[PDB]
RNA sequence: UUUGAUACCAUGAUAAGGAUUAUAAAUUGAAAGUGUUAAUAUCAUAAUCAAAAUUUAUUAUUUAUAUUAAAUAUGUAUGUGUAGAUA
């Protein structure tokens, strides 16, 4: 039915009691309570499939909402919601990354108080080996790649290089 | 992938005609996104609530030297229309340019007024296989 | 797994095309939502075939006794503001209550497509006679 | 070393103090900083600043902060114990030993013990050692 | 840089510690872009204290302080990539070239299970498994036990 | 009868007289904040129309304390009054105020039955009072603290209202759905329909004496649980 | 004072694919290898953090009582359950 939802205060009774309602804002103040003004009245619907005992998914609680259109974007689903902090993507964040060494210390401390200095990574080991090798053969199918080029196109005052044949 | 139409041709495969969760595919390409309806015209492709705010990319947040194209998501206003100033956004190949102004675009956002596949075709984007392909199906003439 | 080939380059005068051809499917879009939104708006405005299928109960009844009385006298007005569209229709009987429980349970109603026809509506193809140049979603007329 | 400007905060960045993911030398950067101990931000936010003066004069008299602190002596004296506490908390630096003194003060009347231990032990062996006094 | 000596095998990688530094940004900025959405969107009042105009003054005032921050990360996280810290192969989550408690693709999982570096047990391929709770209701029941022993076994106060 | 901090009567420094400084009214900022005991910059955050107009304070009549500066006494903390329940004797009212009931009749006028009045006046010699207002909550001159220059700006760009909706927007109903709203809708009340004696009497048969069905005098929850 | 996994030649390794060890206290999925992995280097920064451009053998879609509310989410093909060929 559609109905105005109605309060009579203990004062006006032929005995005075304590209202449900009064209880409810009580219960409200106490653990701070979001009071949804706009919740119709005719929407009290169970969860059927979690809430009954006859569905073999039964556990006792409300486990979704059965609202349709419910939605990430709304406020009220904004108050009520777990915060990413210190959940499992902190975890992800922190432990799973490429050389999972570099998460429990820095490889230049550990080289350098382990073996007497840093250590090349194994990739960069094999590519030094192998021009060490196929230098000792042929040479000048090289060329020269540098980070800055300066040190090479100015050598200092001395530097040079032994010629090659 | 088949053919490399950006870098990440080479690093993606395709997996055939494979089916992903419902909503998540990777690439969010929006071929409905101008899809005309008279009666939905306010509701389809548009923010769910007419008391939302224009997005983030209708203002402008920083000091700015200037931009190129501005965002798809931004909503075409008023003022888009009046002002006069240049109105561009990033389609394919290059860039689509609202030129003509009309109050009919106003309140929607540019993916609506930005027709993402063409009927038109450059044939010359095109392998002859690709085009034989294309004749088959029955879009380019021959 | 084979190495993918490179894309051809994309055309000469070909930005061009697509401005032009992208600018003035705008402009056409104007006219063509124009055009359907005048066609939307004309259909809920004008009136519609009888909502119910009269193969069933209570409708087939003579047109002179039960639901048809209670029609007759009761609500015709409104039936006739509401313009026989089938949604209002289902809902006002629903809210005159002297049906009551029936109108989803027992009754029957025509379906979608065909209760969207308009009223004087006498053959089938009716259905498939209306324009396609309009986006409405089968409610244009 | 890097010091950063609340103030000047720019997109630009001249000084270039940001974690950049993609820069040469990077890498190690960004190791060592998904590496970083629980208060890392907090510590060190919290030792660049508000430490002992030279002279062995503590860091707690600093010109932006004092209404602050006298707010908070003024809402004790008139014994308004959770306004004060209210107000401490929005304290950036080292409060000065008075404020500890007019709160103490103030959690006497109503034998709050609980409270005045915990005001004490707060500014005690946290804070330098403001609240022996 | 320009692959001049390069440590790494692959050089794509790198992207995963990209990857972390977005979770990290996220960390950061989550608390306050919620607030910031959830005091905009309000229509209702506020709150006794603050409503009518002080409300619609406050609410345009906050989205225009959260359209000001720049480097806000509010990307969905459905949207971020999924890369193995191993070779640097993706894979769409929830679907099954993605392995998501150890967070490799299916390659790297196959690779690492097949060479024993994983430590698994081997089920029949084609059923529910060992547990209880799969052989009941499947992805979805065991989804729900999950929420129901992180959050509902509290009664919060 | 212990008193909570800053009761919600604000204290309101008036201009009058003042210091020796004019022996006319004050006039600077500085000098109220002197005697306020409090910072000039708290002064200026309560007073919005005060600080925008001028700091000399021209023409602007009061000035208004910071929440800090509130002194509460018991005549504005605790209701002066007390309802009167249906089944009330005096007895019973002083036994719930704790008051002696002669007291209780001395600022009543030596009342005896109860029976026609809405409230009695309460004793100051009363134990248990009734707080005019709930204690745990926040006056509201703390949240307009952290408002100030809002609502300077409102006074500035003189703004009455900003509208929320259309203009036309109730005629149009599944169109502004605001993202509190909820499904089901609730149609607009009808004023005999809760019952069948009701609707009767007002709709079909118009001289039916019993114009609606007997009515429990305690609350009935029709919406349950 | 250095030069390879790169957009680029630059070995290894796990897929799919029923055809004769049968009933009792018992499994209807196989090794012959399907992008990403370890010694051949000597053109080039091409990698997602959103909102994006169909030609690709290798894919089970909702078919006539009631039909767009929250991340934005598909306008098209009614035609005698009707060729060939296929699962
Ligand atoms: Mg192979
Ligand atoms: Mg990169």
């Amino acid at each position: 039915g559609v109905h105005r939802v109605g309060y009579t205060h203990p004062s006006t009774l032929p005995v005075p009691c304590a209202q449900r309602w009064d209880l409810r804002l009580a219960r409200a103040r106490i653990f701070q309570e979001y009071i949804e003004e706009k919740a119709p009245g005719a929407w009290q619907l169970e969860d059927e499939r979690s809430m009954s005992p006859e569905f073999k998914t039964f556990t006792g609680y409300p486990m979704r909402d059965m609202r349709p259109g419910y939605g990430q974007n709304l406020p009220d689903y904004i108050m009520k919601k777990r915060l990413p902090n210190n959940t499992h993507y902190e975890l992800f964040a922190r432990r799973d990354i490429p050389n999972e060494d570099n998460a429990m210390y820095g490889k230049y401390l550990y080289d350098m108080t382990v073996h007497g200095t840093s250590l090349p990574s194994t990739y960069r080991m094999h590519k030094d080996i192998n021009k060490a090798q196929r230098n000792d053969r042929k040479l000048s199918g090289n060329r020269f790649k540098v980070l800055c080029s300066s040190g090479a196109k100015n050598p200092p005052s001395g530097w040079e290089p032994i010629p090659d044949a | 992938l088949k053919i490399a139409k950006s870098a990440f041709g080479f690093y993606l495969a395709r997996r055939g005609q494979r089916k992903y969760p419902f909503l998540r595919r990777p690439h969010i390409k929006n071929t409905h996104s101008m899809n005309p309806s008279a009666p939905y015209f306010w509701s389809f492709m548009t923010a769910k609530s007419q008391m939302a705010f224009l997005p983030e990319e209708n203002y402008i947040t920083g000091d700015w030297t200037g931009k190129f194209f501005v965002s798809k998501r931004q909503v075409y206003t008023l003022q888009h229309a009046t002002s006069g100033a240049k109105v561009r956004v990033k389609s394919f190949p290059s860039i689509f340019e609202f030129n003509s102004p009309s109050r009919w675009n106003i309140g929607k956002e540019m993916n609506t007024l930005t027709k993402p596949r063409m009927d038109l075709i450059d044939e010359q984007m095109l392998t002859k296989k690709q085009r034989l392909d294309y004749v088959r199906a029955g879009l380019l003439p021959k | 797994w084979a190495k993918p080939k490179k894309r051809p380059k994309v055309g000469q005068g070909f930005h061009e095309k697509a401005q032009k051809w992208r600018e003035e499917y705008l402009l056409d879009r104007h006219r063509a939502l124009a055009d359907s939104l005048r066609a939307y708006v004309e259909f809920s405005t004008s009136k519609r075939v009888e909502p119910w299928d009269a193969r069933f109960k209570p409708f087939d009844r003579i047109e002179k006794d039960g639901v048809y009385v209670l029609m007759r006298y009761m609500m015709e007005e409104k039936l006739q503001l509401c313009n026989y569209h089938h949604r209002p229709v289902k809902r006002l009987f629903c809210n005159i209550g002297l049906m009551g429980p029936q109108i989803t349970t027992k009754a029957r109603w025509k379906p979608y497509r065909f209760a969207t026809n308009p009223a004087g509506t006498s053959k089938a193809e009716r259905m498939y006679q209306r324009d396609k140049t309009v986006y409405t979603h089968g409610h244009n007329d | 070393p890097a010091v950063v400007d609340h103030d000047n905060i720019t997109v630009e960045d001249p000084n270039r103090v940001g974690l950049n993911a993609a820069t040469l030398d990077c890498r190690g950067r960004i190791y060592r900083w998904l590496r970083r101990g629980p208060f890392f931000q907090v510590d060190n936010y919290f030792r660049r600043s508000v430490k002992l003066n030279r002279d062995g004069t503590l860091p707690t008299d600093f010109v932006h902060e004092a209404p602050l602190m006298r707010k908070i002596i003024r809402l004790a004296h008139r014994g308004h114990l959770k306004a004060a506490c209210e107000e401490y908390r929005r304290v950036t630096t080292v409060p000065p030993v008075e404020v500890y003194r007019a709160l103490t003060a103030c959690c006497v009347p109503g034998a709050k013990l609980a409270d005045a231990v915990s005001i004490f032990e707060d500014g005690d062996s946290k804070l330098f050692y403001v609240s022996r006094d | 840089m320009r692959h001049i000596g390069q440590d790494v095998p692959k050089r794509h990688t790198h992207f995963v510690l990209e990857s972390r530094l977005m979770y990290e940004k996220s960390f950061r900025d989550c608390w306050l872009h919620s607030v910031c959405r959830a005091i905009s969107q309000l229509d209702e009042p506020l709150s006794k204290t603050v409503v009518g105009t002080h409300q619609k003054m406050l609410q345009r005032k906050v989205t225009c302080f959260q359209y000001n921050q720049y480097g806000l990360f509010k990307t969905p996280y459905y949207r971020l990539a999924n890369v193995d810290r191993y070779h640097a192969v993706q894979g769409v989550a929830g679907t099954r070239e993605w392995v998501p408690y150890v967070n490799v693709s299916y390659w790297t999982m196959n690779k690492m299970v097949r060479g024993g570096n994983l430590l698994v047990h081997r089920v029949h391929y084609t059923g529910w498994g060992t547990d209880s709770h799969l052989k009941k209701g499947g992805w979805e029941h065991r989804w729900n036990k999950v929420l129901q022993r992180n959050v509902l076994q509290y009664s919060r106060i | 009868r212990r008193l909570t901090s800053f009761g919600a009567t604000p204290l309101v420094l008036p201009l009058k007289t003042t210091s020796a400084k004019d022996g006319e009214r004050i006039r600077t900022w500085e000098e109220a904040a002197a005697i306020l005991d409090c910072t000039v910059e708290e002064l200026q955050q309560c007073n919005g129309h005060a600080a925008l107009t001028y700091q000399k304070k021209e023409s602007e009549t009061e000035l208004v304390a910071p929440l800090s500066c509130w002194t509460s006494t018991s005549e504005s903390e605790f209701s002066p009054v007390e309802r009167v329940h249906a089944n009330d004797t005096l007895v019973a009212i002083a036994r719930r105020l704790q008051c002696s009931e002669e007291a209780l009749r001395a600022v009543n006028d030596g009342i005896t039955d109860v029976s026609g009045l809405d409230f009695v006046r309460v004793p100051p010699e009363a134990r248990r009072p009734r707080r005019l207002v709930e204690p745990q909550l926040r006056p509201q001159a703390a949240t307009d603290a952290l408002l100030a220059r809002t609502i300077a700006e409102e006074e500035t760009f003189k703004l009455k209202s900003i509208p929320h909706l259309p203009q036309n927007a109730e005629r149009f109903p599944h169109e502004y759905h605001t993202p509190t709203s909820r499904f089901p809708p609730t149609p607009s009340e009808t004023p005999a329909t809760q019952d069948w004696m009701a609707y009767t009497a007002k709709y079909l048969d118009k001289q039916f004496t019993i114009s609606a069905e007997p009515a429990p005098v305690y609350n009935v929850n029709k919406l349950w649980p």
